[PDB]
């Protein structure tokens, strides 16, 4: 009777009542073409599309209801995509569906595998993915940038990373500055921010900056994660700054707030070391050369040794260098039998 | 010790009276082989330097002359022992898997710029044998997932096709590919993406599933809108795309219409939808000026050939639903006014004279390519659609006249400049499964209901002389490459059958009509069919000992042992000789004979 389900109807697509998917009687395009030339040469032009979004919201009320507008349609006559994308496929009702997709989300913060074990926001989110055309750029930007601040922890750790299929190609700039400033505060989340601002269209001097930023705040992350930030930093150097980033990571890098708990985790981090080295020479030289050139610091630490014999037992160059060396650190009572 | 052998087992293959003396003897390749059996038990001290000589000798002798006998056949021969080492070593001792599949990939990963086609073979078998047995070392494959970005695009390929069956069985490794692709599709490098895009496509390409079966599709749907949005970059990734799309639908049917779609919303951006319109494709959006840098963008004649392979299965498959007849109309709308078209629509040959100076003639010569490759097309699609109609073939005649007279434009204007650009002797879009259908049609049919209709064929030579130029191009790329470059391009056993075929036909077209048949003009007599077809038929017994080894046998059952065979077909070939030979021409083509002796050097190997 509402007018949403009535322009749905004549439109070519069957409403289910809420447990399997919703039918399709035409294809894709027909339909969105038809429910476009619908609400254009229908009256009353500026209001049709609010009256369509109130039946809507009052429809998807619902759990099932929403659940299956936000699952895939089912052709009857060979499988495509929900009604919820579809209907943002049309311009004239994008941002109204928009809103009323994030004013309705803080209702599932704490709503989580329920019946059917389908985690409902990820699903709101997916909806957003790829869209063909974006009117409200920068709209659509600040309201995830309100979720984002909001949010739950798991939520905002979902949501970030599907940031760079949401966005177009242009307003990543204060984008990465909100996320910035995200992460000065919260350290739970450095693994996906930084995932992410490799991930979007960013200027390589704010990306040194954050690495400059996170080298900073190196002890104060948790276990789990310490070995993806180091991937992270060896992953991202280039010929020329190599040794500065190697230099403050070989003083930063300490084996004494880690130490099944913190064995697995020290295992893993050398792993992805080894595994550095192994397929980038550089960084074997890098870290030679970061050991050789600590002369004065009688402060040498048991990750120095470690480091020693990790390339050493690896790339097969290094042995005399490090026969060298290790002699130079014996002699000179700066590596001692403690 | 092991290259020495090698180069003595030669001088010995090679001559009978060393065979008659020398009693045969054990060669270190085969104690080698021997000490690997023998190694199971109890001796791994031997075992880790089995390791190192295999490595020795397939970094020593591996390839690099492409980026003579002693320099390649005693090296080739070792890289290959080496492997053989490695491969046999890798199946029993299983404790120098982590060490020979994380020195293999660190060899793949990290050269890249020296040949390592060798690493990617022995890394081929190693999992072909047993992904089994590489579950129990399958964090050192995705450990080298995480380099793929900064790999050029060929060892991506690669290297992706070489871990498939790890693919097939693992799903871990599957979702921690995905996550690499997904993360490189954004990155800001060119390379990544093309990466990310091979990667997809070869993930849509073999597989259906990537719980409930309802977000596997989903997922695809999202992997082909990421595609999809990857369509508006540069003109590599459109044609990446463009040849994958096919190989999609032909393996997962239900994308059908998410791929058409695709295309036909990316036709209708270059295509006008209104008669009597004569430039019935804009070229000008093909091309992007950017300050006197000028670039491609949508190579039309790709879209078109994919659109047309794909409306192709879709006919003769999906049917034995009112979509595929706009494009249709749409495509026949495009033939009838390419017709009636001619030369000054696109501006060609009076105004500009395509010139590599300036980006006017830059612009008019990638226009004149687009064009040629659109009517290469548009002659196969008005092959495929009737049985044989006349006024078709008419059409089929008058895109060939169009064509032929733009490759005659583009020759002169060649023959101001000379012919160093590859780009005109750059791919047919013919299927080689076409031609081989089209040059049967064309010599061998007697059928009378195709007679009239063909008649009108066979009467431009022009047209044949260029039907089997192009299958003299579709061999040579065989030759050159492993494989050729049109669909079904990948697959050896397509283009064997398509071999087979072409022999078949070229064979009865050389013997039964002889070469003394030449009414046509004295430009023809090293240009002439009969020649062209003995030449055709030299590139392809050449390209089947090389990369058909195995099915020497099967290749002539399709023309008792192989000797019988080869000697009926030698009987032909000597027998043509031998009346060329005692006609005692004074012209006397020498051309026709030394392919003669040189496809007779080639058969008699096979005795």
């Amino acid at each position: 009777d509402s007018i949403f389900v009535k322009l749905l109807k004549i439109s070519g697509i069957i409403l289910k009542t809420g447990e399997s998917q919703n039918q399709l009687a035409v294809d894709q395009i027909a339909f969105q073409k038809k429910l476009f030339q619908t609400l254009r040469r229908h009256p009353s032009y500026p209001k049709i599309i609010e009256e369509f979004v109130s039946g809507l919201e009052s429809y998807i009320e619902d759990e099932d209801s929403f659940r299956n507008c936000l699952l895939s349609c089912e052709r009857l006559q060979s499988y495509s995509k929900s009604l919820i994308k579809l209907l943002l496929g049309i311009d004239i009702l994008q941002p109204a569906i928009i809103k009323t997709l994030f004013e309705k989300l803080p209702e599932y913060f704490f709503e989580n595998k329920n019946s059917d074990e389908i985690n409902i926001p990820r699903l709101i989110v997916s909806q957003l993915k790829w869209l063909d055309r974006v009117v409200d750029g920068k709209d659509l930007t600040t309201k995830i940038m309100q979720l984002i601040s909001i949010a739950p922890e798991n939520l905002q750790h979902d949501i970030i990373t599907s940031l760079p299929e949401i966005l177009g190609d242009s307003q990543h700039a204060d984008v990465g500055k909100e996320l910035s400033d995200l992460l000065i505060e919260n350290t739970s989340l450095t693994v996906p921010i930084l995932d992410v601002l490799s991930s979007l269209r960013l200027d390589p001097n704010f990306l040194l900056k954050v690495r400059q930023l996170v080298m900073d705040k190196l002890s104060s992350i948790r276990l789990e994660d310490l070995p993806v930030i180091i991937k992270f930093i060896l992953h991202s150097v280039t010929a020329m700054d190599t040794l500065e980033v190697i230099s403050e990571l070989r003083e930063k890098l300490d084996l004494q707030h880690c130490v099944s708990s913190g064995q697995s985790c020290i295992i893993l981090l050398f792993d992805v070391i080894k595994s550095a080295i192994r397929y980038e020479k550089t960084i074997s030289e890098a870290w030679i050369k970061a050991i050789e050139n600590t002369a004065s610091v009688s402060e040498h630490k048991v990750f120095d040794l470690v480091m020693l014999f990790i390339i050493y037992s690896t790339n097969t160059q290094t042995k005399k260098y490090i026969d060298r060396v290790l002699r130079n650190k014996i002699r000179s009572g700066c590596i001692q039998e403690q | 010790s092991v290259v020495k052998s090698f180069k003595d087992l030669q001088l010995l293959q090679g001559s009978k009276f060393l065979q008659n003396l020398v009693p045969h003897r054990s060669y270190v390749s085969t104690m080698i082989l021997e000490v690997v059996k023998n190694s199971v038990h109890s001796w791994d001290h031997v075992t880790q330097g089995l390791v190192e000589l295999g490595f020795i000798l397939m970094d020593s002798y591996g390839p690099k002359k492409v980026l003579p006998s002693l320099s390649r056949m005693p090296n080739q021969h070792a890289c290959k022992l080496g492997a053989n080492i490695l491969l046999e070593t890798f199946k029993i001792h299983e404790m120098i898997r982590q060490e020979i599949l994380e020195q293999v990939l660190n060899r793949v990963v990290t050269r890249a710029s020296s040949p390592i086609s060798h690493f990617l073979d022995l890394l081929s078998n190693i999992v072909m044998y047993a992904p089994l047995v590489l579950q129990n070392c399958s964090s050192k494959v995705t450990e080298a997932f995480d380099y793929l970005s900064f790999l050029p695009l060929q060892t991506v390929q690669r290297l992706l096709k070489a871990v498939q069956p790890l693919l097939k069985v693992s799903m871990s490794m599957r979702d921690c590919l995905i996550l690499v692709l997904r993360k490189a599709m954004f990155a800001n490098q060119l390379d990544a993406r093309k990466s990310a895009v091979a990667g997809f496509l070869l993930l849509l390409k073999n597989f259906k599933v990537l719980y409930n079966s309802v977000a596997n599709e989903t997922f695809c749907l999202e992997i082909m809108d990421s595609l999809r949005r990857c369509l508006s970059q540069q003109a590599d990734v459109r044609l990446m795309l463009y040849e994958g799309f096919y190989d999609v639908l032909r393996r997962n049917s239900q994308l059908a219409n998410s791929v058409m779609q695709t295309l036909l919303s990316q036709l209708k951006q270059f295509y006008e939808p209104e008669p009597d319109l004569l430039p019935p494709l804009k070229l000008e959006a093909c091309i992007l000026t950017q300050g006197d840098q000028i670039s491609l963008q949508e190579p039309l004649d790709y879209l078109l050939c994919c659109i047309q392979h794909c409306l192709a299965w879709y006919k003769n498959t999906v049917i034995p639903e009112a979509f595929y007849e706009d494009l249709d109309d749409i495509l026949e709308s495009i033939t009838n006014r390419m017709i009636k078209s001619e030369l000054e629509d696109f501006e060609l040959d009076k105004s500009a004279d395509f010139s590599q100076s300036t980006s006017i003639g830059i612009k008019n010569n990638i226009s004149a390519f687009l064009v040629m490759g659109v009517c290469e097309v548009l002659i196969e699609y008005n092959f495929s659609i009737s049985s044989f109609s006349k006024n078709r073939f008419e059409d089929i005649l008058s895109l060939f006249m169009c064509y032929k007279k733009l490759s005659d434009i583009l020759n002169e204007k060649a023959g101001k400049a000379k012919t160093k650009m590859a780009n005109k002797t750059s791919d047919s879009l013919l299927s080689m499964k076409f031609v081989s259908s089209l040059l049967t049609a064309l010599f061998r049919d007697s059928i009378q209901s195709h007679q009239e209709s063909l008649s009108v064929l066979r009467s431009s030579n022009e047209f044949m002389r260029y039907a089997v130029n192009v299958a003299l191009q579709k061999v040579q790329q065989l030759k050159e490459t492993g494989h050729v470059s049109g669909p079904d391009g990948q697959n050896p056993e397509k283009i064997f059958q398509n071999l087979c075929d072409l022999t078949r036909v070229l064979l009865w077209r050389y013997t039964s009509i002889p070469t003394s048949v030449e009414e046509s003009g004295k430009k023809e007599k090293g240009k002439s069919i009969s020649l062209l077809c003995l030449e055709g038929l030299q590139k392809i017994f050449s390209a089947v000992q090389q990369f058909y080894q195995p099915k020497i046998q099967q290749f002539l059952r399709a023309l008792v042992s192989v000797t019988q065979r080869t000697a009926f077909q030698i009987r032909q070939f000597q027998r043509s000789l031998l009346n060329l030979l005692s006609s005692q021409e004074e012209d006397f083509n020498s051309k026709e004979a030394l392919l003669l002796v040189t496809v007779l050097t080639s058969l008699s190997k096979l005795l």
